[PDB]
RNA sequence: CGAUGUCGGCUCGUCGCAUCCUGGGGCUGAAGAAGGUCCCAAGGGUUGGGCUGUUCGCCCAUUAAAGCGGCACGCGAGCUG
RNA sequence: GAAUGCCGGCAUGAGUAACGAUAAAGAGGGUGAGAAUCCCUCUCGCCGUAAGCCCAAGGGUUCCUACGCAAUGGUCGUCAGCGUAGGGUUAGGCGGGACCUAAGGUGAAGCCGAAAGGCGUAGCCGAAGGGCAGCCGGUUAAUAUUCCGGCCCUUCCCGCAGGUGCGAUGGGGGGACGCUCUAGGCUAGGGGGACCGGAGCCAUGGACGAGCCCGGCCAGAAGCGCAGGGUGGGAGGUAGGCAAAUCCGCCUCCCAACAAGCUCUGCGUGGUGGGGAAGCCCGGGUGACAACCCCCCGAAGCCAGGGAGCCAAGAAAAGCCUCUAAGCACAACCUGCGGGAACCCGUACCGCAAACCGACACAGGUGGGCGGGUGCAAGAGCACUCAGGCGCGCGGGAGAACCCUCGCCAAGGAACUCUGCAAGUUGGCCCCGUAACUUCGGGAGAAGGGGUGCUCCCUGGGGUGAUGAGCCCCGGGGAGCCGCAGUGAACAGGCUCUGGCGACUGUUUACCAAAAACACAGCUCUCUGCGAACUCGUAAGAGGAGGUAUAGGGAGCGACGCUUGCCCGGUGCCGGAAGGUCAAGGGGAGGGGUGCAAGCCCCGAACCGAAGCCCCGGUGAACGGCGGCCGUAACUAUAACGGUCCUAAGGUAGCGAAAUUCCUUGUCGGGUAAGUUCCGACCUGCACGAAAAGCGUAACGACCGGAGCGCUGUCUCGGCGAGGGACCCGGUGAAAUUGAACUGGCCGUGAAGAUGCGGCCUACCCGUGGCAGGACGAAAAGACCCCGUGGAGCUUUACUGCAGCC
RNA sequence: GAGCUAGCCCUGGCCAGGGUGAAGCUGGGGUGAGACCCAGUGGAGGCCCGAACCGGUGGGGGAUGCAAACCCCUCGGAUGA
RNA sequence: GCGGGGUGGAGCAGCCUGGUAGCUCGUCGGGCUCAUAACCCGAAGGUCGUCGGUUCAAAUCCGGCCCCCGCAACCA
RNA sequence: CCGAGGGUAGGGCCCGUGACUGGGGCGAAGUCGUAACAAGGUAGCUGUACCGGAAGGUGCGGCUGGA
RNA sequence: UGGGAGAGGGUGGUGGAAUUCCCGGAGUAGCGGUGAAAUGCGCAGAUACCGGGAGGAACGCCGAUGGCGAAGGCAGCCACCUGGUCCACCCGUGACGCUGAGGCGCGAAAGCGUGGGGAGCAAACCGGAUUAGAUACCCGGGUAGUCCACGCCCUAAACG
């Protein structure tokens, strides 16, 4: 679900916070975490590459296994769910019978105290990973490798999942979070459900200094700004656009498609998008 | 006001100093200059 | 143009008279009172407010009257801004 | 002889301004050639969440003592942060290194770049973070946790004893964490005492007193007591922690689990060692065999890795413990005791400032800790004051104008003015009470009122104790007293009604703009399938992100409410395997040059030939755009209606003389005695209008309008008073400016505004305090305007290139 | 050249005192069970008032300054972007 | 100050490229209808804002005069 | 002490009036259309929504008081 | 106690027909639409036909003048959970009843909020015709919405 407030001060009054439900260990595994390097947007030239950002909560980041197929056939038991602050989903601690501790994102329905496995041998079961061709057609699925062993690439963001339309070859076709249809090879694992927190999309920061705490810097219009600056610059008074939107950098922002034309991995995208 | 000049031993030996003008190929032309020109001093002085 | 600060206000005046008032006259379609119009006259006087940056103007309450112009549209090494 | 020339020297302004916070001085004594200024004493004032004390930056001998006064010191100087000389900084335990890692830097491997170089996992470096053993007093002119004294401790080496499978750069545990709130028990600190110790004191009317005044502790190993922190024990299995592992992890089983035990800190006590006031004598000595006790207040500090709640989810690595690997088990390690060993650097002094940053002994700037007492609700606020430190390095007079800062003011009360600008008013706390509207929080401190001191009596509850006394903290009810006045001093909202703009808290033009601008949650469009798009980079490599479409980039709009109409002809973007054009290349009808020829060489049409463009569609919260004329209703007027021209389509809702309206102070209504502003309406909207969003909107605003109440020196209209200056005397002594000057008025004249020319008028020679009309006064080679085939920023469907992309 | 200034990164530190009183929890009422209402408890917040601290709104002064941006009075934020 | 306009009664072609004025509505006569509108069949009406010129010839080309909408009026 | 009442401040209800604005009723022979009553020339009515000079139209569902 | 009929309600699942779109194949000169036509779609290969895929919505025949519910309303099939109701038997309780101002709950469609979904249909809207006009009727397009979840709205020719 998602907590409201009352409006007992300006900003209250429009801010949700999540419910933090499913939640059931407050600190994180000491082997499992390293400390994240805050950037600020600056590559190793010390440039902003990406603008603004910086300025958030410290965090620690939680090693998350994204390939699974580590430790086929051991069967392990849901211990935790736990707060990830680096990511949207929600993340589930593993206690494996082999007493080997890991990080997973927790699929929608987990509960601590099941178990999970995988292999091609899985039970199709919400928190079991599989290669995609051994799992039925149809059954909605997240964390989902682009190409064999590469690591789980796809539906890792909360409430998302990945759809099985059918098979071709070594290939199986999946509708992608975003609507595209897509072949992805048979052998590329994934765990059946949908990731969980699907509330999450229906939280309202409701104030400038949420956005401040989560190392988002203040976003300035181009049209804020003068013509050394952005093609949007100048004007006296406000301005309309008076050229097609553009960036920054002054490339065409309404429409202008961008992906690579030529790109090989075209012959694998059979339908682009959705809405 | 807060002026410019904001003394601090470590920041000094670190910018202009004879290791840091050393290493880089514009701060060893400075370097040779300064000892073609004859200074005293080719380097700042600081007590470290 | 190797600079003569530029509106209006305020302060401080001073001058002109083509005179707003006050004093003196002629004519009147001047009965009286009160006006009209011209002549002589610059000694003194020529209010307080509402609106507007305003000058000007309109308005309110008065007044003998609420003059009009010059002085770098008087006056920023006097103030305001 | 001129270049606002250059370097220097010396003038003028001028004995002028000034002499750097308005915290403040006076006298006596002394030193000396010389004293407002140095030393001493007494008296006065100033700071005291500092203007006192400690530490860290930074400075670098400025520290202490002797001897000096040319210069430095805004005056003086015998003095000094100044000159000369001598002296002064003492560590295993404090800080840093011989330890650890953070960002970052560097960088074996490796990658990239014409050269220079860029990058880069490990490793290394890197601290005000982690880790680690010293507290109290005494001593010097000057150092002290450093020397000395007392009591403690750490590591290394060697030895002896005991014990054990010993052994690591490898495994594991631990180190190891936020914000807000907060418990118990302590301590730092502080208040009181009729108790204890102490020189003395009795004044001027009273007091020989349960009088006054002073002081009543600090450090402390083991052990012990109190309060806390950390921590389960055993067994079996084991495939995981890149080898091993009895460790750790995982599963099972027995036992106990706000315990206890083991452990570690804090506080208390503690052998012992210290200190020890006023006052009075000369820093010292006495006090003094000083006493060293009880009660209360009590931390933000300690026990601390305590606890609870919350979301934004809160370093690393070593020390340390455990596990084992080679190895080695006459070794090695652990424990106890003993002896030996323990290095390098800093240590003076200034440190909110006269020694640091500001050219100055400069009203500015400068991080951390301590920061006493009383009262005022609290407090680091405010007033006074302790300790301590100062009177700010020119003074003495006078008692003008005028200036600044300040105080009061008859009657009036905004009449001032662009504007109540400024200054009044209000002002803390307790109680009563509090409207429209609203998103139900608010609007609220709404507004508006009442209370507030002191004394006596009665009484309720809490803390500490003991359940009592005492001390301490909340109160309640009677009855009185005084003044003009009881938050009696200081600190401490004026209020309301109504518009515009922006939702809000925020942000900005350092040094003329804080705003209606930027940001902002929120809404929409668009791009992006991950070796993502995008960005920086020649590249490698990075950011994006150790993220993955509920995500990331770009754009516009800007909480929320009700909404966001019509136009796709032009430009943009998207789709379109047709057609059209299209470069290199392919092709080679057909010519050409040369040669005796084979041959070599050259040109060359049709036709095949990408993207782009053309062409066919789509597309508005893409760029944008959303008509004209003529006629018509049974009074008139107007035109629901019609005619016609043009368009890609002719502006919908809602707004409207507006932050937009030219005409314009439109017209009408409101408010005023009077209203170019204001509010409400109307609508021929010069020239609103729907995400360069339209219309509203509670709350918010040092935003900009209009009005009213309150209260006022704003004003009628000024007056008086205070201090700091101005003035005078002693001291020190600038400045811009300056062709030279023996530098008057009028009316003329003159390059058209004359001290300088003409005519006339006036005028003894030289100053001082004042005022600003002139010297087209000063300052700045006008920033407006033009000129230069001068320059720079910026734009684009100007030209021509380049990157980038195709 | 980032010892000024702008942003970010790492590691530390700071924010007297007072006020308002969200969610939750407890009890009670309520209902078939609920919602929900009441009281106490509680201590949220780019909440309120106000020092330190960070600012720089209006006025006055200063203008060869104490200062090449200062001083006085007033005023903004002060658990947070 | 610069640009486009004036032509049957209304709103627009024709002008540029000289000879020849046309479209929709309106109006007039006739039809259908009980009647009116719509509808159907026919017709009338401009002498091209004016004066001046060029030409064999002017709506048309050139000049002035009258009017009608529009764009402009900036530096202080 | 209470106290008529005077005064200050803030509320509540009612009444009159107000530029302008909104529809309503009425009114012998106005303009535009023709929605409804005959299957009224698209059966009507309807709740609601959107739109349009106007009656109205259209969507969705309902009723027959229509076929 | 024993039994019965039923689209009564909720949840989860699941089946085939049809439409649309996409991919392949085959095939060519029109298709579509109307009163007639035009817009539209089609040599850039449409329509018509065959195979493949995706998605949504509604459930043909049974089906009735039928059934259930208090009403609004409820229709493929399966399972689960649950309401009403009729009959028999003649077993129990002993008037425990009827109605019901307030209150409370349910309440077609349309509509509203947040999030999904979106094939067909279709307000608004565009276009083509008709017409004196045609902001309509007819035709070709087409957005909310129609569907799901949760929460509002609380109306009706909510009628027998
Ligand atoms: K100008
Ligand atoms: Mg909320
Ligand atoms: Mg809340
Ligand atoms: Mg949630
Ligand atoms: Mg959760
Ligand atoms: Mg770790
Ligand atoms: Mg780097
Ligand atoms: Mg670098
Ligand atoms: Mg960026
Ligand atoms: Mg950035
Ligand atoms: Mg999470
Ligand atoms: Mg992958
Ligand atoms: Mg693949
Ligand atoms: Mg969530
Ligand atoms: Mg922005
Ligand atoms: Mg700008
Ligand atoms: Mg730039
Ligand atoms: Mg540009
Ligand atoms: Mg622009
Ligand atoms: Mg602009
Ligand atoms: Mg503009
Ligand atoms: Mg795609
Ligand atoms: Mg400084
Ligand atoms: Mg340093
Ligand atoms: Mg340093
Ligand atoms: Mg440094
Ligand atoms: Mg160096
Ligand atoms: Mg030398
Ligand atoms: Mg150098
Ligand atoms: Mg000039
Ligand atoms: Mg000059
Ligand atoms: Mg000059
Ligand atoms: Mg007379
Ligand atoms: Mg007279
Ligand atoms: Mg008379
Ligand atoms: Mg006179
Ligand atoms: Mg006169
Ligand atoms: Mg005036
Ligand atoms: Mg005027
Ligand atoms: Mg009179
Ligand atoms: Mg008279
Ligand atoms: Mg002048
Ligand atoms: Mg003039
Ligand atoms: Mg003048
Ligand atoms: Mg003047
Ligand atoms: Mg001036
Ligand atoms: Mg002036
Ligand atoms: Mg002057
Ligand atoms: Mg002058
Ligand atoms: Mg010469
Ligand atoms: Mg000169
Ligand atoms: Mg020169
Ligand atoms: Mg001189
Ligand atoms: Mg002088
Ligand atoms: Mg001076
Ligand atoms: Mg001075
Ligand atoms: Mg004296
Ligand atoms: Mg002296
Ligand atoms: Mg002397
Ligand atoms: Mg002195
Ligand atoms: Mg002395
Ligand atoms: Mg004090
Ligand atoms: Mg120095
Ligand atoms: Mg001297
Ligand atoms: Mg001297
Ligand atoms: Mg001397
Ligand atoms: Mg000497
Ligand atoms: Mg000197
Ligand atoms: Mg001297
Ligand atoms: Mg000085
Ligand atoms: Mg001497
Ligand atoms: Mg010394
Ligand atoms: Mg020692
Ligand atoms: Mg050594
Ligand atoms: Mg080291
Ligand atoms: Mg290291
Ligand atoms: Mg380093
Ligand atoms: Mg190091
Ligand atoms: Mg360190
Ligand atoms: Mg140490
Ligand atoms: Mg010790
Ligand atoms: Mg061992
Ligand atoms: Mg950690
Ligand atoms: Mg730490
Ligand atoms: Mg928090
Ligand atoms: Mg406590
Ligand atoms: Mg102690
Ligand atoms: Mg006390
Ligand atoms: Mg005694
Ligand atoms: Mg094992
Ligand atoms: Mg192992
Ligand atoms: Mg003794
Ligand atoms: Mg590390
Ligand atoms: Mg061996
Ligand atoms: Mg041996
Ligand atoms: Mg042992
Ligand atoms: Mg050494
Ligand atoms: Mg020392
Ligand atoms: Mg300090
Ligand atoms: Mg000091
Ligand atoms: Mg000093
Ligand atoms: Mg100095
Ligand atoms: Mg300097
Ligand atoms: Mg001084
Ligand atoms: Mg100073
Ligand atoms: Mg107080
Ligand atoms: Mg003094
Ligand atoms: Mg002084
Ligand atoms: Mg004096
Ligand atoms: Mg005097
Ligand atoms: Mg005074
Ligand atoms: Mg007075
Ligand atoms: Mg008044
Ligand atoms: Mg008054
Ligand atoms: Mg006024
Ligand atoms: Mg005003
Ligand atoms: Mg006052
Ligand atoms: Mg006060
Ligand atoms: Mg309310
Ligand atoms: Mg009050
Ligand atoms: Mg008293
Ligand atoms: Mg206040
Ligand atoms: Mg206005
Ligand atoms: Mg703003
Ligand atoms: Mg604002
Ligand atoms: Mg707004
Ligand atoms: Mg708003
Ligand atoms: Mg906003
Ligand atoms: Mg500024
Ligand atoms: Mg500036
Ligand atoms: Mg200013
Ligand atoms: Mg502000
Ligand atoms: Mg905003
Ligand atoms: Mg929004
Ligand atoms: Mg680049
Ligand atoms: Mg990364
Ligand atoms: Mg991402
Ligand atoms: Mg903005
Ligand atoms: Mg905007
Ligand atoms: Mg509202
Ligand atoms: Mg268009
Ligand atoms: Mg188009
Ligand atoms: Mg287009
Ligand atoms: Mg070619
Ligand atoms: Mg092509
Ligand atoms: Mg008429
Ligand atoms: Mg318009
Ligand atoms: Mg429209
Ligand atoms: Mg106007
Ligand atoms: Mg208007
Ligand atoms: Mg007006
Ligand atoms: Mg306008
Ligand atoms: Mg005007
Ligand atoms: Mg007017
Ligand atoms: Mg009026
Ligand atoms: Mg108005
Ligand atoms: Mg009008
Ligand atoms: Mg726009
Ligand atoms: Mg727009
Ligand atoms: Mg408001
Ligand atoms: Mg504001
Ligand atoms: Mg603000
Ligand atoms: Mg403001
Ligand atoms: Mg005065
Ligand atoms: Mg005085
Ligand atoms: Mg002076
Ligand atoms: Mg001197
Ligand atoms: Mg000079
Ligand atoms: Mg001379
Ligand atoms: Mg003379
Ligand atoms: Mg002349
Ligand atoms: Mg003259
Ligand atoms: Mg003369
Ligand atoms: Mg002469
Ligand atoms: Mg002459
Ligand atoms: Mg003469
Ligand atoms: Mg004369
Ligand atoms: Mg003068
Ligand atoms: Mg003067
Ligand atoms: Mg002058
Ligand atoms: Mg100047
Ligand atoms: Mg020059
Ligand atoms: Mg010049
Ligand atoms: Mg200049
Ligand atoms: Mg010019
Ligand atoms: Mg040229
Ligand atoms: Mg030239
Ligand atoms: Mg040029
Ligand atoms: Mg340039
Ligand atoms: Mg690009
Ligand atoms: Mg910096
Ligand atoms: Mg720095
Ligand atoms: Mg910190
Ligand atoms: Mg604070
Ligand atoms: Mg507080
Ligand atoms: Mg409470
Ligand atoms: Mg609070
Ligand atoms: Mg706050
Ligand atoms: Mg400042
Ligand atoms: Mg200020
Ligand atoms: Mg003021
Ligand atoms: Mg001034
Ligand atoms: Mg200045
Ligand atoms: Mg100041
Ligand atoms: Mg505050
Ligand atoms: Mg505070
Ligand atoms: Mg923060
Ligand atoms: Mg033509
Ligand atoms: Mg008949
Ligand atoms: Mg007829
Ligand atoms: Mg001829
Ligand atoms: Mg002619
Ligand atoms: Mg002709
Ligand atoms: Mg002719
Ligand atoms: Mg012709
Ligand atoms: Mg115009
Ligand atoms: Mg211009
Ligand atoms: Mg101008
Ligand atoms: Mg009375
Ligand atoms: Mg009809
Ligand atoms: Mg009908
Ligand atoms: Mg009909
Ligand atoms: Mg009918
Ligand atoms: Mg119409
Ligand atoms: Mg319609
Ligand atoms: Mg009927
Ligand atoms: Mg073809
Ligand atoms: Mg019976
Ligand atoms: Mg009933
Ligand atoms: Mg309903
Ligand atoms: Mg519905
Ligand atoms: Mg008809
Ligand atoms: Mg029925």
């Amino acid at each position: 679900a998602v907590k409201k407030f009352k409006p007992y001060t300006p900003s209250r009054r429009f801010m949700t916070v999540a419910d933090f439900s499913e939640i059931t260990k407050t600190e994180p595994e000491k082997s499992l975490v390293k400390p994240l390097k805050k950037t600020g947007g600056r590559n190793n030239q010390g440039r902003i590459t990406v603008r603004f950002r910086g300025g958030g909560h410290k965090r620690l980041y939680r090693i998350i296994d994204f390939k699974r197929w580590d430790k086929v056939g051991i069967p392990a038991k849901v211990a935790a769910i736990e707060y990830d602050p680096n990511r949207s989903a929600r993340i589930a601690l593993l206690h494996y019978v082999d007493g080997e501790k890991r990080y997973i994102i927790a699929p929608d329905g987990l509960q601590v105290g099941q178990q999970v496995v995988a292999g091609p041998d899985a039970p199709i079961q919400v928190g079991n990973a599989l290669p995609l061709r051994f799992i039925p057609v149809g059954t909605v699925v997240h964390a989902v490798e682009l190409e064999p062993k590469k690591g789980a690439k796809l539906a890792r963001a909360a409430g998302t999942s990945a759809q099985i339309q059918g098979r071709e070859g070594d290939y199986v076709i999946l509708r992608l979070p975003s609507g595209e249809l897509r072949k992805v090879h048979g052998e590329c694992y994934a765990t059946v459900g949908a990731v969980g927190n699907a509330d999450h999309k229906n939280i309202v920061l409701g104030k400038a200094g949420r956005s401040r705490w989560l190392g988002r810097r203040p976003h300035v219009r181009g049209a804020a700004m003068n013509p050394v600056d952005h093609p949007h610059g100048g004007g006296e008074g406000r301005a309309p656009r008076g050229r097609p939107p553009a960036s920054p950098w002054g490339w065409q922002t309404k429409g202008l498609k961008t992906r690579k034309r030529r790109k090989p991995s075209s012959r694998f995208i059979i339908a682009r998008r959705k809405k | 006001m807060k002026r410019t000049w904001q003394p601090n031993r470590r920041k000094r030996a670190k910018t202009h100093g004879f290791r840091a003008r050393m290493r880089t190929p514009g701060g060893r032309k400075v370097l040779k200059r300064r000892r073609q020109k004859g200074r005293w001093r080719l380097t700042p002085a600081v007590r470290k």
